[PDB]
RNA sequence: GAUGGGGAAGCUCCGUUUCAAAGGCCUGAUUUUAUGCAGGCCACCAUCGAAAGGGAAUCCGGUUAAGAUUCCGGAACCUGG
RNA sequence: UUGACCUCAAAUCAGGUAGGAGUACCCGCUGAACUUAAGCAUAUCAAUAAGCGGAGGAAAAGAAACCAACCGGGAUUGCCUUAGUAACGGCGAGUGAAGCGGCAAAAGCUCAAAUUUGAAAUCUGGUACCUUCGGUGCCCGAGUUGUAAUUUGGAGAGGG
C-alpha cells in the first residue's frame, strides 16, 4: 500500500511525529520476519513511505522558517536562491542599471534616436 | 596483521563481499553480455596490496 | 584658494600632520600675499570648533 | 601626571572584552532531527546456530548494531525500547563491515522469555 | 587646490626638505613588516590621480621589495648547455619591481583588487611601494558608477596579467613602430605570422 | 613540522622560539543574575613522532565445530566523581 | 581627574570575500636541449616544450606622446596583399616585419589639476516601515589630508 503525500500535509507537527514512530516499528516488526521467510517484498513499500514521511516533516519545518524570515533582510543561506556562485559574485540588476549622473544628461539630451531613408 | 588499525580492516570487509560468484538469476535476463565474474581474487595468486 | 585671492584674515597652521609635505608651503604663501598667519600646536583642538577630527588649516 | 609603575620588566597584551555571538541569521536555520535514533542503533536480530545458544543458556541477548553506536547508545535503547536493565554490552566489529553487539540482561529478566515475545526462535 | 603645489614641491627629490624626509622614512618603514597595511598615504597628490578616493572600501597597502638582479636558481651555477645561456649572476628579470610589489600584496589581500601604484621611497637594499588597492564587494563600490568596472570578474587579479600601468609597461604594449615586436601582445603577434593559413580553394 | 616573521617571478624555502602585544588555573565577589568583575598568582610559549622505550590497575578454573587474561563461575585491583 | 586626536592591536564580535578544480582557446613570468649548420662555439631549433601565476565565453588590444612626407590619412582586432621584400645572419646555414590599398566589423569616452564656501549639497552600516533583484524616515559613522555637481584637451570654465 504506502502512504499518500497529499494526505499527510493535513497533519500536525505532533500527529507526523507520532505516524513515524508507528512506522519504524513496522521495520523492526518485518526484518525479525526477513529472516524467517525466504522472500518478503512487502519491506520495500514501508521504508518509501518512511521518506515521505521524513519530507512532509522536513517540508513543514522549512516553511516556518521561511514565514518569520519573510520581508526582512539576512536570511540563512540555504534558504537563499543559489543559482550558481559566479552570478552571485557579480553585478545585481539595480547595480548595472546605475549610469553616471554626467551620463544621465546626456542620454536624455540625446538618445538614440530613429531615421530611415525613403525620400 | 592481528594488531591493525580500522581503516585497513574497513576494505577487508569490501574484498570478501566481492569473492563470490555471480548469482544465478542473472544469465538469464534480458539481453545480458555477462558470463562469468572477471573480477575474482584469490589470496594465493593476486594480491589486492591493501 | 582664499589666500590667493587676498581673502584670508587669520590662517591657522598645525604641526601635528604627519604628511609634512601638506603643510611646508603655507608659511611661504602668507609671507607674499601679506596674509597673517599663526602656527598653533594640535589638529585636535581645531577640530573642536568645526565638529570634526582632522582640521589642519582654519 | 605621572605614569603608572611596572613591576615586571616584560610587556603583554591587556585582557579585553570578548563578545558573545548575536548573530543576524541562523546557521543552517532548521534544528536537525536524531542521526542516530533508538530504532537506528538496533537494525536486525541474529538468529544463528550459536546466537540462539546464548539466549537460552548463556542468558545473552545477541543484537546487530549500526557503527556509529558505543556501548552507551546500546544499553540506553534497549532499556527504551523493551523495559529491559542491561548488565553488561560486549561489540564487536564483524570481518563483512557491520558490528555484533552482545547484551547479557539481569538475572531477573530472561532472554527467552522477551525473544519469542517480538517474534523470533 | 593645494596639490598643485605638492606636484612640484615632490619634483624636487633632491632638495633640501625631502632628503630629511627621504631618510627618516627608510628608516621608519624597514622597522615595519615588509606587507604591512597602510592607513593614510603619504603622497596624497600622487594616489589622487591615479585614483584615490577618501571613502570606505580605498585601501592602501605599503610593501617591500628587494633590489637587484634575478640570480638563476640553477644548482651551483650549473647551465648544462650551451654557453650562450652559461649566465647566472646578470639575469636581469624582464618584469618591473613595481609589478612585482602590486603581486605580492595580492596574494596577501586575495579579496581586493590592485588598481595602480608608485614609488615613495628606496635604498641600496630595499624599494617602498604604496601600493592602491579597490575593495569590489563594497557597497559604494558597486555603486557610484565610476568605479563599478573592478566588480566585473574579467578584472580578477590585473597584477598578475600585466593590466596595469607597470603591467601595460612591461609587456610593452604602446603604439607606434617601435613596438612592432608587441603592440596587441607578444605571443599573439608571434602566432599571427608564423600560421600557415591554407585555404578553401588554395591561391 | 604550522604560526609571528624572513626569502623566492612562483611551485614553495628557511626557522620553530627565533627582532611576536602569541596564554589559563585556583579562590573571592552574587542572593534582580548570570557569570561580568577585584585581586593574589603563573609566562610555561603549536602539533606529530617507537603495538620491542617510558607508561594507572586480573587472576585461577570451566567453556566453543572454530573465540579468550575478552565469555561463564569464583576471587581482586585501579582511575574518575 | 575627565573628554578628544593620531598610530597600532584584540575578539568562536556584526556580514562579506578568495583558496581548489578545469585548463582546448587566452594574459604574463620562467625556460631548455636533441636537431640544422654535413664538424662546432655565434646562430638555428626558439623568444617553442616542460615548469609557474591569473581570467572569461571570449580573452587581449582600443579611442593615438599613431601612420606619414602625401591634394595627407585617422581607435583596436581579423583576412587578402605588401612578401617570402626592406633588413638581420661565421651576411654561413638560415631568419624575417611594417606603412598604404581591398574587405569583415565599426561605438565611443571619463578621472586629477578649479572656491559648493551664501551653507559636504556625498556615502556605508544600524533600526522602523513598505508597491522590498528597492525606497523613505531616524540614529551613529566614514569624510575637509576633500565626498557630490562642473570640465578633462574633440574642448571647456569664469563674466557680459
Ligand atoms: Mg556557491
Ligand atoms: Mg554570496
Ligand atoms: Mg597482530
Ligand atoms: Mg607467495
Ligand atoms: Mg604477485
Ligand atoms: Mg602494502
Ligand atoms: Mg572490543
Ligand atoms: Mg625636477
Ligand atoms: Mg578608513
Ligand atoms: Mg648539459
Ligand atoms: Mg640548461
Ligand atoms: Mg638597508
Ligand atoms: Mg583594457
Ligand atoms: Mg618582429
Ligand atoms: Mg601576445
Ligand atoms: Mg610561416
Ligand atoms: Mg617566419
Ligand atoms: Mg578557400
Ligand atoms: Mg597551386
Ligand atoms: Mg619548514
Ligand atoms: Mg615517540
Ligand atoms: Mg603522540
Ligand atoms: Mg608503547
Ligand atoms: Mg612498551
Ligand atoms: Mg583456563
Ligand atoms: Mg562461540
Ligand atoms: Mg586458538
Ligand atoms: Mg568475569
Ligand atoms: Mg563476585
Ligand atoms: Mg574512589
Ligand atoms: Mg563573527
Ligand atoms: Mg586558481
Ligand atoms: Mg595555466
Ligand atoms: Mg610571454
Ligand atoms: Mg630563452
Ligand atoms: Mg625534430
Ligand atoms: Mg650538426
Ligand atoms: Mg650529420
Ligand atoms: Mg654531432
Ligand atoms: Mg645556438
Ligand atoms: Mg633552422
Ligand atoms: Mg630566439
Ligand atoms: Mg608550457
Ligand atoms: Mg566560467
Ligand atoms: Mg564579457
Ligand atoms: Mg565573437
Ligand atoms: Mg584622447
Ligand atoms: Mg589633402
Ligand atoms: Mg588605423
Ligand atoms: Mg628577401
Ligand atoms: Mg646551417
Ligand atoms: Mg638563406
Ligand atoms: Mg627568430
Ligand atoms: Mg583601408
Ligand atoms: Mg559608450
Ligand atoms: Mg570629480
Amino acid at each position: 500500500a504506502g502512504v499518500k503525500a497529499y494526505e499527510l500535509r493535513t497533519k500536525s507537527k505532533e500527529q507526523l511525529a507520532s505516524q513515524l514512530v508507528d512506522l519504524k516499528k513496522e521495520l523492526a516488526e518485518l526484518k525479525v520476519q526477513k529472516l524467517s521467510r525466504p522472500s518478503l517484498p512487502k519491506i520495500k513499500t514501508v521504508r518509501k513511505s518512511i521518506a515521505c514521511v521524513l519530507t512532509v516533516i522536513n517540508e513543514q519545518q522549512r516553511e516556518a522558517v521561511r514565514q518569520l524570515y519573510k520581508g526582512k533582510k539576512y536570511q540563512p543561506k540555504d534558504l537563499r536562491a543559489k543559482k550558481t556562485r559566479a552570478l552571485r559574485r557579480a553585478l545585481t540588476k539595480f547595480e548595472a542599471s546605475q549610469v553616471t549622473e554626467k551620463q544621465r544628461k546626456k542620454q536624455i539630451a540625446f538618445p538614440q534616436r530613429k531615421y530611415a531613408i525613403k525620400a | 596483521a592481528a594488531q591493525k588499525s580500522f581503516r585497513i580492516k574497513q576494505k577487508m570487509a569490501k574484498a570478501k563481499k566481492q569473492n563470490r560468484p555471480l548469482p544465478q538469476w542473472i544469465r538469464l535476463r534480458t539481453n545480458n553480455t555477462i558470463r562469468y565474474n572477471a573480477k575474482r581474487r584469490n589470496w594465493r595468486r593476486t594480491k589486492m596490496n591493501i | 584658494a582664499l589666500i590667493e585671492n587676498k581673502k584670508a584674515k587669520l590662517v591657522l597652521i598645525a604641526n601635528d600632520v604627519d604628511p609634512i609635505e601638506l603643510v611646508v608651503f603655507l608659511p611661504a604663501l602668507c609671507k607674499k600675499m601679506g596674509v597673517p598667519y599663526a602656527i598653533v600646536k594640535g589638529k585636535a583642538r581645531l577640530g573642536t570648533l568645526v565638529n570634526q577630527k582632522t582640521s589642519a588649516v582654519a | 601626571k605621572a605614569l603608572k609603575v611596572r613591576t615586571s620588566a616584560t610587556f603583554r597584551l591587556p585582557k579585553t572584552l570578548k563578545l558573545a555571538r548575536a548573530p543576524k541569521y541562523a546557521s543552517k536555520a532548521v534544528p536537525h532531527y536524531n542521526r542516530l535514533d533508538s530504532y537506528k542503533v538496533i537494525e536486525q536480530p541474529i538468529t544463528s546456530e550459536t546466537a540462539m545458544k546464548k539466549v537460552e543458556d548463556g542468558n545473552i541477548l545477541v543484537f546487530q548494531v549500526s557503527m556509529k553506536a558505543n556501548k552507551y547508545q546500546i544499553k540506553k535503547a534497549v532499556k527504551e525500547l523493551y523495559e529491559v536493565d542491561v548488565l553488561k554490552v560486549n561489540t564487536l566489529v564483524r570481518p563483512n563491515g557491520t558490528k555484533k553487539a552482545y547484551v547479557r540482561l539481569t538475572a531477573d529478566y530472561d532472554a527467552l522469555d522477551i525473544a519469542n515475545r517480538i517474534g523470533y526462535i | 587646490g593645494a596639490y598643485k603645489y605638492l606636484e612640484e614641491l615632490q619634483r624636487k627629490k633632491q632638495s633640501d626638505v625631502l632628503r630629511f624626509l627621504q631618510r627618516v622614512r627608510v628608516w621608519e618603514y624597514r622597522q615595519k613588516n615588509v606587507i604591512h597595511r597602510a592607513a593614510r598615504p603619504t603622497r596624497p597628490d600622487k594616489a589622487r590621480r591615479l585614483g584615490y578616493k577618501a571613502k570606505q572600501g580605498f585601501v592602501i597597502y605599503r610593501v617591500r621589495v628587494r633590489r637587484g638582479n634575478r640570480k638563476r636558481p640553477v644548482p651551483k651555477g650549473a647551465t648544462y648547455g650551451k654557453p650562450t645561456n652559461q649566465g647566472v649572476n646578470e639575469l636581469k628579470y624582464q618584469r618591473s619591481l613595481r609589478a612585482t610589489a602590486e603581486e605580492r600584496v595580492g596574494r596577501r589581500a586575495a579579496n581586493l583588487r590592485v588598481l595602480n601604484s608608485y614609488w615613495v621611497n628606496q635604498d641600496s637594499t630595499y624599494k617602498y611601494f604604496e601600493v592602491i588597492l579597490v575593495d569590489p564587494q563594497h557597497k559604494a563600490i558597486r555603486r557610484d558608477a565610476r568605479y563599478n568596472w573592478i566588480c566585473d570578474p574579467v578584472h580578477k587579479h590585473r597584477e598578475a596579467r600585466g593590466l596595469t600601468a607597470t603591467g601595460k609597461k612591461s609587456r610593452g604594449i604602446n603604439k607606434g613602430h617601435k613596438f612592432n615586436n608587441t603592440k596587441a601582445g607578444r605571443r599573439k603577434t608571434w602566432k599571427r605570422q608564423n600560421t600557415l593559413s591554407l585555404w578553401r580553394y588554395r591561391k
